[PDB]
């Protein structure tokens, strides 16, 4: 074993022990996916009331 | 250096709730947020105050924002307690939920709200002289917990670019769920935050609510339960930025001691001892310590024998010395089966703060004078992503519940491209620990 | 009542336990995908392990110990026993064995063969699709992963015929880690000619029966071969040391692979196969995770699974094993 | 957070007053809508179904349909009739005369701006409106045909509100006319398109129920009308206390938008033979609860398969064994339910039971085997079109033919759709 960085503070302590060695999108591109959803339920929307109307 | 917390939907409302009821008991903040220990009034910058503020009337006020599509969860925090400790700004609902649909939260209703939330997060940053990052809470199986917090951590990335962001995340489980939905949330929400949070902890309600029958002996847990024992883990997790301490002291080393490929970025938590107060024998060093590669004791239920570990972590609180800790270390390794990758080094990062756990009085967790959280990066915890992905596939090839995904806005091939990449998730954890 | 899937359209034994729970009528079989079973008789491959005991209000056991494989391996086998502190040094009971791909030995078993033939010492191996040789360059070119092991050249050659044979035992670990020795083995038997049909005694290497019905001889008769030719018995000349080996394999492995405390149970049965040589001393060649039986002992065995692992943890409304303690 | 309620047609008024009856008795409001209860789990989530009124009056956020007045007259007098809210009773003179047609395009017509005033009215004054439910029959006129037509014109104008109904279909063994096929596969046409969520209840269990099992030699709607008051009063106990709201029940509920017919079942189910005052255990309400004799539609669970399962237990039990007993009906049945919905079976415990029993559970399934109510309904409707029998009461409306060719096909559509989903498999 091996103990290393031991740090005492008044809180309490810290150490390591060692046992062995080894061997993104733009504010502008959300704003695209959410208006691109918002325009899907707007379609859908409006077949709905086309539909209601006939 | 300052945290901000934010606590999104009924799940991290709820859990943010038991957790500022107990660092208030450990701090000893009274519920009107005054603080006698704290000789500075209305300022200082000792280690608590990475979680408070301090106002001119020697008020003590988290450093948190509380957000939720629906106002019934919320009214809890404006009427609890700890009421006289927040602001309305740090309160923010909305008139009706996703409905435990991702797509409601993310598009429909995340696009109208972000922008408020995003306000009422800037005014705490103003507030902050270092700001070191945030502290997500949130379900993964809430339509808000997953669809707006994967919204919101995209939005985090953009807005404060430089900034650490962790995540304390519920799994579902069907033991306390009434929804059939949550493996979809779930994914989807995986998949959209991945690229933006450092380091997320889960917890399976399905092993927190085992741990509650086993060892407090409680017939059927309720989400009061399960929180005061999330919080305990939670607080054992955070008390290195809000103690005097040397390990973990910061936001970026929870990522540099545990996490070092960016996506397997999922420590395994284990905790112990869990008491039932209405009893008791007080557990060694090395009990506690072999205790934390019981299955038993962890926060996901899985098998680390049979993974590999990269990296592993050791919180003691309480009556613990550091030759204590070697010789109990040094007896398991010759008892358990632990291996760690080959690359990686075959060492235990230990931290002990001196202060024993702290309890709410009159719950059901006794007081005991030492425990350990145990935080470890094992490959074992794929286990929990094989199980969500085989629960998804089983609808998603019927295409079961998806038109209520669709019918706000979201498109079919969201499901697939969420999908693919926990398949390559799983490819990533099979890598690093299989021979 | 219990319920259990069946997902290997292909084992001989479980086959048979299935059918006994169902004669039991408090045993049903659901397809093999419905996730609500109390037992699972599992695939050979792939077995989903971690995505057992998290139905919740079920308790679910099944047939095989995740983990095993690290003795049902070949190549495994060998480094267990290599680098396994409980067995490194205490290891006299299996034959001198390397790793060898086409972590590797190469290097290492030049170095034992050299001794040998320089001694002038039995140097005949084995690689296993196998091949006998005496010629350590004529080996290698046919593994261009397999283990080269030292062929026991001092059989024990059952009389009359001059016939190698080998000991098939079977052993039954329930979910609690005892562990259970079926009361019967088999032996599979061979003139051996210091043409691989001799030298191999495989049930299909050889597949012939003027000795014995099938090739196979049960304990009855071995045992009194021995009283008869050698004055000596099955328990006290080979028993006492096949009892031994079992122990140490299953004992090694036990931490790695023990289900007790575990949100899932396992149990699971293995077949042992064994040499002996003409000093009576007893040799662990391989160990099987999944094993057929002796047409004659199915029934037995089969009924003992169901009697020792499976009713013991979903119990319904003399001994056949050996327990080997701890 | 509140729900608009409407009763239209004469099934759908006599069900509708008798649940406002039992609810208001469980809320503990009295019948001129003054509160005299005991516990504020009463009125922790009152303004779900009543508005208040000043004096801590509530009044039933209820809208009552018909066109022609006697059953509605019989409600004003009926028991709480005092109670509901004079301007919400719509209502016309000429009838409907069984007839889908007149109450969908010709009587019908005529009375619907003045039910969409009084429905604009209730909703404007929600501080968030769930969602609209209906109560009605498919058999008749009124509650077929002009609901079926309101509930087309409130999605129009709140499309994106949850639309549920408590949906009686008829049988020929209480039956009121031979048209009544005709009316309701005219109506389900409609509902396949324009609800979330319809629970299908079936006069022929409910007659059942009452001989076979309540041992009543000779039921009458009051007795019918009393078995469904107390299973909407279950299903709907998860929206009235503290436990759900409509969308966030349909979205884990119903897998597929055109599945959406449910099976209600209510338990305990038992001769008044001086049994009645037996505590009954909670593996009594469980087996009852899940057996055939129980449910309200005439159909055999055990000849389809459950998509999802809703079970609702109401007064004070032991939680743990309430959990035991459903994972043993499981266990039983696991032949019942589809493989590829995960945890498909939910449970719900509520402390307030229902007046005079300790004890309570409702069942709410989405079965498969529901398909054998509408191909009943598809057999008797092509029995008289096929001759075109009764034909002329509706094509003297200005319907034509060809709207009831769509209406039989569309049907049976949704009989292969149930057809698909209990052959399918995860394999
Ligand atoms: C005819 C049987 C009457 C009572 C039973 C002994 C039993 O309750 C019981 O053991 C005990 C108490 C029931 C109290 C409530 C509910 C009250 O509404 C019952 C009602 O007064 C009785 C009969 C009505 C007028 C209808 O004819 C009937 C069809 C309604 C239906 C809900 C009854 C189902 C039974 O299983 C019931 C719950
Ligand atoms: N441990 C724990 N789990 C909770 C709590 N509240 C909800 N859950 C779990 O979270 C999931 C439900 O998600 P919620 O957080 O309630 O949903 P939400 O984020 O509020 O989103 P919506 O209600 O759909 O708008 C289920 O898995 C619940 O078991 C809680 O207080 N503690
Ligand atoms: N070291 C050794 N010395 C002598 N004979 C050996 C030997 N190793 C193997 N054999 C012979 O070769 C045969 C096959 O051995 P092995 O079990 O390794 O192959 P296998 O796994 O394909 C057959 P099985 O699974 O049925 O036991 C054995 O039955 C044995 O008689
Ligand atoms: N269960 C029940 N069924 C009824 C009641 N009244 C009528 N029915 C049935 O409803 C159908 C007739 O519809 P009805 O409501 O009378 O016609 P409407 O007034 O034009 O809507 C037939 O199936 C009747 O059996 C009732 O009070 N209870
Ligand atoms: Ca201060
Ligand atoms: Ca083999
Ligand atoms: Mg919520
Ligand atoms: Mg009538």
């Amino acid at each position: 074993m091996e103990v290393i960085e031991l740090n005492k503070c008044t809180s309490g302590q810290s150490f390591e022990v060692i046992l062995k060695p080894p061997s993104d999108p733009s504010l502008e591109e959300i704003q695209k996916k959410l208006e691109a959803a918002e325009e899907r339920r707007k379609y859908q929307e409006a077949e709905l009331l086309k539909h209601l109307a006939e | 250096r300052e945290c901000i917390s934010i606590h999104v939907g009924q799940a991290g409302v709820q859990i943010g709730n038991a957790c500022w009821e107990l660092y208030c008991l450990e701090h000893g903040i009274q519920p009107d947020g005054q603080m006698p220990s704290d000789k500075t009034i209305g300022g200082g910058d000792d280690s608590f105050n990475t979680f408070f503020s301090e106002t001119g009337a020697g008020k003590h006020v988290p450093r948190a924002v509380f957000v939720d599509l629906e106002p019934t969860v919320i009214d809890e925090v404006r009427t609890g307690t700890y009421r006289q400790l927040f602001h309305p700004e740090q309160l923010i609902t909305g008139k009706e939920d996703a409905a435990n649909n991702y797509a409601r939260g993310h598009y429909t209703i995340g696009k109208e709200i972000i922008d408020l939330v995003l306000d009422r997060i800037r005014k705490l940053a103003d507030q902050c002289t270092g700001l070191q990052g945030f502290l997500v809470f949130h379900s993964f199986g809430g339509g808000t917990g997953s669809g707006f917090t994967s919204l919101l951590m995209e939005r985090l990335s953009v807005d404060y670019g430089k900034k650490s962001k962790l995540e304390f995340s519920i799994y579902p489980a069907p033991q306390v769920s009434t929804a059939v939905v949550e493996p979809y949330n779930s994914i989807l929400t995986t998949h959209t935050t991945l690229e933006h949070s450092d380091c997320a902890f889960m917890v399976d309600n399905e092993a927190i609510y085992d741990i509650c029958r086993r060892n407090l002996d409680i017939e059927r847990p309720t989400y009061t339960n399960l929180n005061r024992l999330i919080s305990q883990i939670v607080s054992s997790i955070t008390a290195s930025l809000r103690f005097d301490g040397a390990l973990n002291v910061d936001l970026t080393e929870f990522q540099t001691n545990l996490v070092p490929y960016p996506r397997i970025h999922f420590p395994l938590a284990t905790y112990a001892p869990v008491i039932s107060a209405e009893k008791h024998e007080q557990l060694s060093v090395a009990e506690i310590t072999n205790a934390c590669f019981e299955p038993a004791n962890q926060m996901v239920k899985c098998d680390p024998r049979h993974g590999k570990y990269m990296a592993c972590c050791l919180l003691y609180r309480g009556d613990v010395v550091p030759k204590d800790v070697n010789a109990a270390i040094a007896t398991i390794k010759t008892k358990r089966s632990i291996q760690f990758v080959d690359w990686c080094p075959t060492g235990f990062k230990v931290g002990i703060n001196y202060q024993p756990p702290t309890v709410v009085p009159g719950g059901d967790l006794a007081k005991v004078q030492r425990a350990v959280c145990m935080l470890s990066n094992t490959t074992a915890i794929a286990e929990a992503w094989a199980r969500l992905d085989h629960k998804f596939d089983l609808m998603y090839a019927k295409r079961a519940f998806v038109h209520w995904y669709v019918g706000e806005g979201m498109e079919e091939g969201e499901f697939s491209e969420a999908r693919e990449d926990m398949a390559a998730l799983e490819k990533d954890y099979e890598e690093v620990g299989v021979d | 009542m219990y319920t259990f899937v069946v997902r290997d359209e292909n084992s001989s034994v479980y086959a048979e336990v299935s059918r006994l729970l169902l004669a039991t009528g408090q045993w049903k079989r659901l397809r093999k995908d419905n996730p609500r079973f109390n037992l699972m008789l599992g695939e050979r491959n792939r077995l989903p392990f971690g995505r057992l005991g998290h139905e919740p209000g079920l308790v679910q056991l099944v047939n095989y110990y995740r983990g095993a494989d690290k003795l049902c391996r070949k190549a495994s086998l060998v480094k267990l026993i290599k680098t396994s502190p409980e067995l490194s040094e205490s290891c006299t009971w299996f034959p001198e064995s390397y790793v060898i791909y086409p972590t590797d030995e190469r290097e290492v078993f030049l170095a034992a063969y050299n001794r040998r033939r320089e001694g002038r010492e039995g140097n005949v191996w084995i690689a296993k699709g196998i091949l006998i040789s005496s010629e350590a360059s004529e080996l290698l070119d046919f593994i261009d992963v397999h283990v080269i092991q030292k062929y026991l050249e001092k059989p024990l050659l059952l009389e009359p015929g001059h016939r190698k044979f080998d000991i098939r035992s079977w052993v039954l670990v329930d979910h609690l880690y005892n562990i259970y020795l079926y009361r019967e083995g088999v032996l599979r038997t061979s003139p051996y000619n210091s043409d691989k049909t001799c030298h191999l005694t495989n049930h299909c290497i050889q597949k012939y029966g003027r000795y014995e019905e099938g090739n196979e001889m049960f304990f009855e008769e071995f045992n009194q071969y021995l009283m008869d030719a050698l004055n000596t018995t099955l328990e006290n000349s080979i028993l006492l040391q096949i009892k031994h080996i079992i122990r140490s394999c299953l004992m090694c492995i036990e931490p790695a692979i023990s289900t007790k405390h575990l949100h899932y149970q396992s149990f699971q049965l293995f077949g042992f196969d064994f040499m002996v040589d003409e000093e009576l001393k007893v040799w662990l060649i391989e160990v099987n995770g999944a094993p057929a039986c002796a047409q004659k002992l199915y029934a037995e065995l089969c009924q003992g699974i169901v009697d020792v692992a499976i009713s013991s943890v979903f119990p319904l409304a003399t001994s056949i094993f050996i327990k080997l303690h701890h | 957070r509140e729900i608009v309620h409407i009763q239209a047609g004469q099934c759908g008024n006599q069900i509708g007053a008798k649940f406002w009856e039992v609810i208001s008795d469980e809320h503990g409001i009295d019948p001129t809508g003054s509160y005299h209860g005991d516990s504020d789990l009463q009125l922790e989530r009152i303004n779900v179904y009543y508005n208040e009124a000043t004096g801590n009056k509530y009044v039933p956020r209820a809208i009552l349909v018909d066109l022609e007045p006697g059953t509605m007259d019989s409600v004003r007098s009926g028991p709480f009739g005092q109670i509901f809210r004079p301007d919400n009773f719509v209502f016309g003179q000429s009838g409907a005369g069984n007839n889908w047609a007149k109450g969908h395009y010709t009587e019908g017509a005529e009375l619907v701006d003045s039910v969409l005033d009084v429905v604009r009215k209730e909703s404007e004054s929600c501080d968030c409106l769930q969602g609209f439910q209906l109560t009605h029959s498919l058999g008749g006129g009124t509650g077929s045909g002009m609901g079926t037509l309101l509930i087309s014109k409130i999605r129009e104008e709140y499309p994106d509100r949850i639309m549920n109904t408590f949906s009686v279909m008829p049988s020929p063994k209480v039956s009121d006319t031979v048209v009544e096929p005709y009316n309701a596969t005219l109506s389900v046409h409609q509902l396949v398109e324009n609800t979330d969520e319809t629970y299908c209840i079936d006069n022929e269990a409910l007659y059942d129920i009452c001989f076979r099992t309540l041992k009543l030699t000779t039921p009458t709607y009051g007795d019918l009308n009393h078995l469904v008051s107390a299973t909407m009063s279950g299903v709907t106990t998860c929206l009235r206390f503290p436990g759900a709201d409509l969308r966030k029940l349909a979205v884990n509920m119903v897998p597929f938008p055109r599945l959406h017919f449910f099976m209600p079942g209510f338990a305990p189910l038992t001769s008044r033979g001086s049994q009645q005052y037996r505590a009954l255990t909670v593996p009594e309400l469980t087996q009852q609860m899940f057996d055939s004799k129980n449910m309200m539609a005439a159909c055999d669970p055990r000849h389809g398969r459950y998509l999802t399962v809703a079970a609702i237990f109401r007064g004070r039990m032991s939680m743990k064994e309430v959990d035991e007993q459903m994972l043993n009906v499981q266990n039983k049945n696991s032949s019942y339910f589809v493989e590829w919905i995960p945890n498909n079976v939910k449970t719900a415990v509520c402390d307030i039971p229902p007046r005079g029993l300790k004890m309570s559970a409702t069942f709410i399934g989405n079965s498969t085997a529901i398909q054998e109510l509408f191909k009943r309904i598809s057999e008797q409707f092509t029995a008289m079109f096929r001759r075109k029998a009764f034909l002329h009461w509706y094509t003297g409306e200005g319907m034509d033919e060809m709207e009831f060719t769509e209406a039989e096909s569309n049907m049976n559509d949704l009989v292969s759709e149930y057809q698909q989903y209990q052959d399918a498999t995860a394999d």
